[PDB]
């Protein structure tokens, strides 16, 4: 009823015209957006604690025994996003177009949905659907043309004796680490010797499984800087030795030699793709 | 060739008259000619049908798929 | 209500109220071909306007032609079932009056020279059934409506297709019924463009020249004038105000002594309401001015003759001097605006190197017939074939609407031929489009695209016949003879019925009927289609189409398109929708007036819709007031919003018309995802019927209407008593006033018993009816193979509780107990057929005996004389049916064998068994045989045993008939001899016949002892003609092949059982297969002990959010409950008072319940049986968006007494104990599915082989191979499985040194693997050398 | 080739053949007689145009065809595309020794299993079966043999039972995305025409019971077979080798009576005794004495 009133207000305003289209469209959208964070809210605290329990005391609240919010917690099935489309109102809806409607879903399934908005429902539904059924073709057309490439190549040597390669750092950007060099780290050898900053202290001679021990003796170092004989950098004619690719990852230890590379490369890349389509400056802490 | 024309060609005629097609028996007597060289002749006048054709009415079956060879052996039989 | 509604009433929730009831729903399909057949005289409907568009034709030199009559139509040969049972087309003759007129060459036209007026047939015509399939080959066939781009005109514009540029490039495009295309474009440069059917790009205006144009009226048509005046030395020039809009003086311009605008200055709308108060045309300007414009029409000086400026060329001052010295104080000009009024014409001019009008014919000529040496007539005639010959060109009068209103007539109608003045207009609206007015059009808006049914496409091919007639027609006109050659002995009719034989049996639109269940065919029949001839392809369209437009709403359903890659493009059809007769559609509405919603109907088309204001039925009604609420949501213009109430001008009908009727079905879908109700709806197409036919208790209301409009049931053609019962007929008396004065109106029906479908199930056919009561007429006398008292029953309803259960429901698999297999109600049936052909080989004929070689009599036990099955038999694997064998060549021999029968002394006959056998895994019930032979060789004795034993049933089944019908008649025969006396007793007791000799008298009572004479006289005869043309109908041979000699056919039953593997699902998409049948015992269970018969896995409803299972599961626990109030009252007997009160007590409760039922009207076994029927559930109908409430469910299961929540303590079966905690309990309606294990399971040892790489084969019908993909042999790439990988790439598959050397060794115990190569190599070896290669290999 | 009912087939080459061979010998009757040199080029315009046509048909024109009007597959187009011999007949192949079903839940199972159905392997392993019918004697031939297998004796199943153990078997679910989407089970033997699964692995598959069908290989040789105890096994891949997450990660039930069982409330009962052990607790629970959520104190070790 609020939210309805905003719109009664920014029409009359429209309607002595002050007020344009486009930032009247981005405005009432916007205030659409944020009644429909509040239901969210509303609901989330009218759930997971609304158990009120006593026992041998007056009063007390817990997690509660909804079990749809235990399907939620769980991790089984379920979200908040979800669950609010069941309970509350279901999020704005583009139509075909790429638009993004105006007057967006009042009712939920519980309550009922009216004509129109499973009309409406429909461009959504039936949108992202017909691209569930069209991207796996450039999916598995992806996907042949790396496996096409990568045939040829499998590890022809234990250690080729080559030198230094590429530098793991992380990629921390943009907020906190997105990948530890912990992880980056993780499983590959090393491109030379490489110390701490207590300097001139020595771990690896040129080359190492750098398994979690090591990893986490690094992590009590403060370095951030590390180099790699890389797949790439190998020299080996036709092939590539063991060290420089490190681990196979499935097994827990270094690949043996012999094995297949670039299928495994990819299947590992292009195998997920197919879900997966689908002023100022401003210091945070010390 | 020429007794197919014949055929053919009456058989049309027959069909104006009758309203129907005409049978071995009426057409024997029509072609003044027993019912066995009509029957054969009938027999002789089949074409071949394109291995390459889609009876998958989806491209999934071109005919030769379908195909069995009924000619080796069979190792059971072998053994 | 009606008296198959007073057995089984179905509640109802529903509130609004629906002013329409529901149309018939295959009513497309009759109508239109119904058009194609009707005998239009004048406003021709397919065949008439085929001869009329075609005919007359006359000879190649013009002398004799053939003339159109009429036609007419035979009543077909074959019924109905001796074409399902033979393998026959089902069709009727046809026949052309044709009249040979004849012209003498040496007369003018002294007509009369000839006159042949005789009559052909030529070709049959499949007809229509009753219900809207075709007969063909004994296949029930179903042809689908399609839906493409209409004809006419349609304009689009690309944007920045030269992307560097970013620009916008409009076109327009010219789309007829018949004949070519026509593009029309721009360019980067601006420049307007022809091409057509896509062939080159042309300088647009040459077409214009070859429509005998000059460059002159060209620009007369196409640029407004600027006309200048040179007085005495200076320029003056007329303008009009809004001629210098948003654009900047160059010189100071000035008036009469007056300034409005200077130099480097706008000329603002100021300055034009300036200009235009002060009525100043006339200003004074500069010379220089003009330099640059360009002259609009040719100018010289009378002196001269001389052109100082040919047409469309720029200005200067030389020539402003030498035009006024000329005798020009008037210089016409042509309009420049480069903001609005563009130079596109004069540019494309300049570019055009043609000048005349031949040219240009020249250069299309070249476009289309490039090369060729050009001439003047090939031309000419090439260009006005194209588009100006009736014959080529044809728009479809609807065309001619959609093109005429695209240039903004008024005229529908006109020619299917273009004018000049339609090219022009549609080049017009084109170049103002690209300046900025008007809007390019949408493809994916219902009022471009129309629908084509079968009368339309039938119509189409039968032209093409003709056409192939024609050719062949005129070359035996003008050559042969005149007088003597018949109109028929030129005709040939095999490409006629060769065409429509071949649209009917290959088309992508004409397929098998999908005979599984009643709203499987009805929706069948209901699809719309954008592919085949005139549409679209997979691989070429993209989303736009498939996506939804707003116009959709009332006439498309959203909510039933397939899955797969056939999503957007597949669609059916909504319910109150219609077509326009021009192939658009059309949608009730209710017109709104003065706020009082008129309870009128229009049916607006897909573009009337947009331009008015539309409400929903949402509303709540002021009761014959107008929308209560000021803020009513009512849509226009392709969007939603909210309007007033005087403002409103129609209104939707009812609460539905958005869908199809699949999903009209489902309940609660208001409370369900548009994903999960597309795949309910989608599966609930896909069930087979039950052994019984259990009812659906959560209901709609539409499924009865869907069980009788498939035609499937018997219905009450005229209502009466029920006279005979049986389990195959059923006869009926008419009412004496529903009963024609003419006819006995003594109504019989035959039934349908266990029968094949299409996708081999049972067609059956029961009474719903007892013996001996009134029939209201239309009801349903009989029941099929899913219906039960006139409702429709896909399957069965059942006890249901969701919780998991020991990892035997874990990702939405089902559990399900003993108890439902104990009662067979999932159990089903599958008929089956098998044949056995009897052929003529080079050697010798295929002989059907018993004697088969080195058999067993365990075998022949059961074949009989013939080498044929008893029926009654129940068979395996292994079993023979039908002993045929061939005889048979020689053999060249191996010395063992040959010294083994020189041991034993057996030996072969020179026949060889060809029998007919069970396929291995099968087992059933033989249950009919056929048999068919041809007319000339014996029948073999069985056949006589059949068809004299088909002469015993049918001359009984008929004798029957004509005994009883004839048997009325014989009363008749007794009384009418009574009037004129009486013979009391001497009348009766001696012999019945001999009354004719009793009591006698003159004048009038002679002629009645001989019309008596009359009567037997018919009655004998009759049955005499019947029993001729019947019994020659039975006895009649077969049009069989050549070769084949005579045919067994096999009907088997077998009767499939629910097992781990066989899928089940709901109507919300709710899947599941299953995992284990589980004990009685180790079942769930509650207080009484009343176990569950299904458990399920919640954890899959909330992100699938197909709630209405749940709401449904509620009111199905409510309903059961009433039910076993009822049989508490029924086994404890209470009395007729207290049903009565607790019956209308269930009826009159919801809150604002539309029907209202009383039942003092009933009489007292009406409530019995009425109790009696309802005690397995009380059935309810829940309309899908108006539906029921939780305050409605949950009052109802207050009135069960049961627990509001529906949710219970359950106590485990194998513990004994209680659960945790309660769980959700009720009755889902559940479903079985055709995709069962039994027909998919597939094992392969070794077999078959394919003939050109010799490798194994796929299909179980084949015995087939699995395929290993190259998917799969990237994954043991990636483990190292090199010697997996190299035994399935050679002996599994193509050495046969292999896999013979493999299986040895194997029998011999070795598990050793030899290699060899593959076939397929040394294949593409051979292929590659035919190609002119030396491939080859370097041998180590 | 012919088939049954006297109908003939036959391969769109053999029609070029002919045009060729009709083609070429026309121009040398015409060559015999010193005809114009302009049906000479008319014939030879029509020779090139077949012959290239045989190498590739609608490739230099307009196309040709057979009286279908869909146009005549060259030689090339054997070679070529998806139906050439490469993608379609050569790096893919119909198999011997396989087989596919409708799949359902194991949930009793372990991680090397998979449900199987009986006639399914009998007929997949027949001539184990008969190598030891002879062995043993019982059919002391093959026609023996073959008769007993289809009466379906008992020692048939004993002998299946007997041959089976031991002897792993490859399962596979389409797409074969990644090489856990195969892998190498041991068979057990069920009553029924569905297999069985172990639940956690149908993550590698992406797969679930809404009517799946799943596919059987089986590894004749003896290093096919090692390398499926020891490559292909169950056990040997819990890890994927694009990262080393546990594809083991239970899924949507067990994780529910997990969460449900190990929780921490206030309210229920028995708070604040202590116990020696987690035994004496579970004599508690299947008593139904305890919560099975009550944070209380016990020893552990
Ligand atoms: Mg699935
Ligand atoms: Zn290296």
């Amino acid at each position: 009823s609020e939210a309805e009133a905003e719109v009664a207000e920014i029409q009359e305003q429209f309607q002595s015209g002050l007020v344009t289209a486009g930032e009247r469209y981005n405005k009432v959208i916007d205030i659409w957006a944020a009644a429909n964070d509040r239901v969210s809210k509303a609901m989330m605290d009218n759930l997971q604690t609304e158990t009120v329990i006593n026992r041998d005391g007056q009063e007390e609240k817990q997690v509660s025994f909804n079990s749809i919010y235990m399907m939620a917690d769980s991790g089984a099935r379920g979200s908040a996003a979800q669950i609010r489309q069941l309970a509350g109102m279901r999020g704005l809806m583009a139509k075909p177009d790429g638009s993004i409607i105006e007057t967006p879903i009042t009712a939920n399934f519980r309550e009922g949905l009216n004509v129109l908005q499973y009309f409406i429902s429909t461009h959504g539904a039936r949108k992202g659907l017909a691209d569930t059924a069209l991207k796996t073709a450039n999916s598995g057309y992806l996907t042949r043309r790396l496996v096409d490439v990568a045939q040829d190549l499998v590890v022809t040597e234990d250690d080729c004796g080559t030198h230094e390669g590429i530098m793991m750092t992380p990629v921390i950007e943009g907020g906190d680490v997105k990948e530890p060099l912990r992880d980056r780290v993780l499983g590959r050898v090393t491109a030379e010797d490489v110390l701490k900053p207590g300097t001139a202290d020595i771990l690896v001679p040129r080359n190492t499984l750098l398994h979690e021990q090591w990893c986490d003796l690094l992590e009590e170092n403060s370095v951030d800087a590390v180099k790699v004989r890389s797949v790439v950098s190998c020299d080996t004619d036709f092939g590539v030795c063991a060290h420089c690719y490190g681990r196979d990852l499935a097994r827990g230890h270094i690949i043996n030699k012999g094995e297949a590379i670039g299928v495994i490369a990819a299947q590992s890349i292009g195998e997920p793709g197919t879900q997966l389509t689908m002023s100022s400056i401003q210091v945070k802490n010390k | 060739i020429e007794t197919i024309n014949k055929l053919n060609r009456i058989s049309r005629q027959m069909l104006q008259e009758m309203g129907r097609e005409p049978t071995p028996e009426e057409l024997a007597e029509r072609m003044l000619m027993p019912e066995d060289k009509i029957r054969k002749v009938l027999k002789i006048a089949k074409e071949p049908i394109s291995m390459e054709t889609p009876i998958g009415d989806d491209e999934d079956s071109h005919l030769g798929d379908f195909i069995e060879d009924t000619t080796l052996e069979l190792p059971l039989d072998s053994a | 209500y009606s008296y198959t509604e007073k057995k089984r009433i179905r509640k109802d929730f529903g509130k609004r109220p629906q002013v329409l009831d529901v149309p018939y729903l295959l009513s497309i399909q009759l109508d239109s071909f119904q058009k194609f057949i009707e005998q239009d005289p004048e406003g021709q409907y397919g065949l008439e306007a085929a001869f009329r568009s075609v005919f007359p034709i006359q000879s190649y030199s013009g002398n004799s032609e053939l003339q159109y009559v009429s036609y007419r139509l035979g009543e077909p040969v074959f019924d109905v079932q001796e074409c399902q049972i033979r393998g026959v087309t089902y069709s009727a003759p046809l026949r052309v009056k044709l009249r040979l007129v004849i012209y003498e060459r040496e007369a003018p036209e002294g007509t009369v020279k000839d006159i042949k007026e005789q009559e052909v047939y030529m070709g049959e015509i499949p007809l229509m059934t009753d219900n809207g399939t075709f007969v063909i080959n004994g296949t029930e066939r179903v042809i689908v409506s399609q839906l493409h781009r209409s004809p006419g005109v349609f304009f689009d514009s690309d944007k920045g297709k030269t992307h560097s540029s970013g620009k916008v490039l409009y076109n327009a495009r010219i789309i007829p019924y018949r004949g070519s295309w026509l593009d029309f474009e721009f360019d980067p440069k601006d420049n307007l463009f022809v091409r057509i059917d896509r062939r080159r790009k042309l300088p647009a205006t040459i077409i214009l020249r070859a429509l005998n144009y000059t460059t002159e009226q060209i620009l007369d048509l196409f640029f407004e004038k600027v006309i200048f005046e040179i007085r005495d030395n200076k320029l003056q020039m007329e303008l009009v105000p809004e001629r210098l809009r948003g654009e900047t003086a160059s010189f100071d311009i000035e008036a009469n002594g007056k300034v409005y605008v200077e130099k480097g200055r706008r000329i603002t709308a100021r300055h034009i309401r300036q200009l235009e108060k002060d009525d100043v045309k006339l200003i004074e300007v500069p010379v220089e001015y003009i330099a640059g414009k360009v002259v609009a029409k040719d100018y010289i000086d009378e002196s001269t003759g001389e052109l100082i400026c040919a047409a469309n060329m720029e200005l200067s001052l030389d020539l402003l001097a030498k035009l006024s010295q000329s005798g020009h104080k008037r210089i016409e000009t042509l309009f420049t605006n480069d903001l609005d009024h563009g130079p596109y014409i004069s540019e494309t001019l300049r570019v055009d190197p043609t000048n005349d009008r031949l040219s240009a014919l020249v250069e299309i000529y070249r476009m289309m017939r490039p090369g060729e040496p050009p001439t003047r007539e090939a031309a000419e005639s090439l260009f006005e074939n194209l588009f100006f010959s009736e014959d080529r060109y044809d728009l479809s009068a609807v065309g001619r609407m959609k093109f005429n209103r695209s240039l903004l007539r008024e005229e529908i109608e006109g020619s299917g031929i273009l004018s000049k003045d339609d090219i022009i207009d549609v080049m017009k609206k084109l170049i103002d489009i690209r300046n900025g007015k008007g809007e390019v059009d949408d493809i994916d808006h219902l009022g471009n695209r129309r629908i084509r049914s079968v009368g339309e496409m039938a119509e189409n091919q039968f032209r093409v016949g003709l056409v192939r007639v024609e050719r062949a027609v005129k070359e035996r006109l003008s050559l042969g003879d005149l007088d003597t050659l018949m109109p028929q002995d030129m005709i040939n009719a095999k490409p006629i019925s060769a065409a429509v034989k071949e649209f009917f049996g290959s088309s992508q639109l004409s397929q098998f009927m999908d005979q599984n269940n009643p709203l499987s065919e009805i929706t069948h029949k209901r699809r719309i289609s954008a592919l085949g001839p005139g549409g679209l392809t997979r691989e070429r369209a993209g989303f736009e189409v498939r996506d939804v437009h707003p116009t959709h709403y009332g006439r498309v359903c959203p909510i039933e398109t397939p899955e797969g890659p056939n999503i957007g493009l597949i669609n059916s059809l909504s319910v109150y929708a219609q077509t326009n007769e021009y192939g658009f559609l059309e949608t009730p509405y209710r017109k709104v007036t003065d706020g009082v919603v008129t309870d009128e109907i229009h049916y607006l088309s897909a573009i009337e819709e947009g331009n008015y204001v539309i409400a929903q039925a949402n509303s709540n009604l002021d009761e014959e007031g107008h929308f209560v609420e000021d803020l009513v949501t009512c849509r226009s213009k392709g969007e939603s919003s909210l309007f007033s109430r005087d403002q409103v001008d129609y209104m939707d009908v009812s609460t539905q018309q958005v869908v199809s009727v699949g999903a009209s079905l489902i309940p609660f879908l208001e409370h369900d995802d548009a994903n999960r109700a597309l795949m309910g709806a989608n599966m609930q197409r896909q069930a087979v019927p039950t052994l019984r036919a259990d009812k659906p208790l959560v209901g709609t209301g539409m499924e009865r209407a869907v069980a009788v409009d498939s035609g499937v049931t018997a219905v009450a053609k005229r209502g009466g008593v029920v006279q005979y019962v049986d389990a195959s007929r059923i006869v009926i008396k008419v009412n004496e006033d529903e009963m024609y004065p003419g006819e006995a109106g003594i109504d019989i029906y035959n039934l349908t018993k266990y029968t094949r479908s299409n996708q081999n199930t049972c067609i059956n056919q029961m009474p719903c009816v007892s013996l001996g009561e009134p029939v209201e007429r239309g009801d349903v006398l009989a029941d099929g193979p899913s219906t039960d008292l006139g409702e429709l029953a896909l399957g069965q309803n059942m006890r249901v509780a969701f919780m998991p259960w020991n990892g035997y429901n874990f990702e939405d698999s089902i559990l399900v107990s003993e108890r439902v297999v104990q009662e067979d109600r999932f159990t089903t049936i599958h008929i089956q057929e098998l044949a056995c052909v009897s052929r003529d080989t080079k050697l010798g004929p295929e002989e059907i005996t018993a004697d088969i070689p080195n058999v067993g009599e365990a075998a022949l036990s059961k074949l009989d004389e013939s080498g044929i099955v008893y029926i009654g038999a129940e068979v395996t694997g292994g079993d023979i049916l039908v002993g045929k064998v061939t005889p048979k060549g020689e053999t060249q021999l191996t010395p063992e064998e040959k010294l083994l029968r020189a041991i034993f002394g057996e030996k072969a006959s020179d026949v060889k068994d060809s029998s007919l056998r069970v396929p291995n895994g099968v087992s059933g019930t033989v249950i009919d045989v056929q048999v068919f032979t041809r007319d000339g060789v014996e029948k073999d004795k069985r056949a006589l045993e059949i068809e004299e034993m088909q002469l015993k049933q049918a001359k009984k089944d008929l004798s029957e008939e004509l005994q009883i019908l004839e048997a009325g008649l014989f009363s008749r025969i007794r009384a009418v001899l009574v009037a004129g006396g009486v013979e009391a007793e001497k009348l009766d007791k001696l012999p019945r016949d001999r009354w004719l000799e009793l009591g006698l008298t003159d004048e009038e009572k002679q002629n009645q002892l001989e019309q008596l004479a009359e009567q037997y006289d018919e009655l004998k005869h009759e049955f005499e003609k019947k029993l001729e043309a019947k019994r020659r109908k039975i006895t009649q041979g077969d049009d069989l092949a050549p070769g084949v000699l005579k045919i067994v056919k096999v009907y088997l039953a077998v009767k499939r059982r629910i097992q781990p593997g066989d899928k089940m699902a709901g109507r919300h998409g709710n899947k599941g297969v299953i995992s284990k049948i589980n004990p009685i015992e180790d079942m769930p269970y509650d207080e009484n002990g009343t176990p569950v018969d299904i458990v399920l896995n919640p954890l899959g409803v909330p992100s699938r959010m197909n709630i209405g299972q749940i709401l449904e599961t509620h009111l199905g626990m409510a309903a059961k409950g009433i039910g076993d109030k009822i049989n508490a009252m029924l086994k404890q007997q209470q009395e007729v008072a207290k049903l009565r009160e607790f019956i209308q007590r269930a009826y009159d409760l919801g809150a604002d319940v539309r029907q209202k039922v009383d039942l003092s009207t009933f009489s007292d076994e009406e409530v019995m049986r009425l109790a009696e029927n309802l005690r397995k559930g009380m059935p309810i109908a829940t309309p899908v968006f108006d539906g029921a409430k939780e305050a409605e469910i949950k009052e109802l299961l207050k009135l069960g007494d049961l627990p509001t929540s529906g949710q219970i303590r359950l106590y485990d079966g194998r513990t004994g104990e209680q659960f945790e905690r309660p769980v959700t309990v009720g009755y889902m309606y559940m479903l079985k599915l055709n995709h069962l294990v039994d027909d998919k399971m597939h094992a392969r040892s070794t077999g078959s082989y394919s003939l050109v790489t010799q490798q194994p084969l796929g299909g179980k019908a084949q015995f087939g191979g699995q395929r290993f993909g190259e998917m799969e042999v990237w994954a043991l790439e990636a483990y190292g499985a090199a010697y997996t990988l190299q035994e399935m790439l050679t002996v599994k598959s193509d050495d046969v040194n292999g896999r013979t050397k493999m299986y040895k060794n194997i029998v011999d115990g070795n598990h050793q693997m030899e290699p060899g190569m593959p076939e397929s190599f040394n294949v593409l070896l051979k292929e590659i050398r035919s190609l002119g290669i030396n491939i080859e290999l370097e041998d180590e | 080739v012919p088939l049954d009912g006297g109908r003939f087939a036959t391969s769109d080459l053999n029609d070029l053949y002919r045009r060729v061979i009709n083609r070429n010998n026309r121009l040398k009757r015409l060559l015999d007689l010193a005809a114009p040199d302009i049906i000479v080029r008319n014939e030879k315009r029509m020779l090139q145009e077949a012959v290239d046509a045989l190498l590739d048909n609608g490739r230099r024109g307009r196309a040709i065809t057979g009286s279908n009007k869909r146009p005549l597959k060259s030689l090339a187009d054997m070679i070529k595309g998806k139906q050439g011999r490469f993608r379609q007949n050569l790096l893919g192949k119909r198999v011997d020794y396989s087989g596919r079903s409708v799949i359902t839940v194991g949930p009793y199972l372990r991680l090397h299993q998979c449900g199987l159905p009986k006639k399914m392997a009998l007929e997949l392993f027949k001539p184990f079966i008969y190598g030891k019918l002879e062995l043993r004697g019982l059919a002391t031939t093959i026609k023996a043999a073959k008769k007993m297998v289809e009466r379906e004796e008992a020692v048939v199943w004993d002998i299946l039972d007997e041959v089976i153990r031991e002897h792993p078997v490859l399962l596979n679910r389409a797409p074969t995305l990644h090489r856990l989407g195969i892998q190498a089970f041991e068979p057990v033997l069920i009553e029924g025409k569905a297999i069985q699964l172990h639940p956690l692995v149908c993550a590698a598959y992406n797969a679930d019971f809404d009517g799946d069908q799943m596919a059987v290989h089986v590894p004749l040789t003896l290093e096919a077979q090692l390398e499926a105890r020891a490559l292909m096994m169950s056990t040997n891949n819990i890890l994927s080798p694009a990262n080393g997450e546990p594809i083991i990660v239970p899924s949507q039930d067990v994780v529910l009576g997990l969460y449900y069982m190990t929780r921490d409330c206030v309210n229920a009962k028995g708070e604040g005794m202590v116990l020696t052990g987690p035994k004496e607790a579970e004599r508690l629970y299947r008593s139904g004495l305890a919560s099975l959520h009550a944070r209380v104190k016990v020893r552990i070790t």
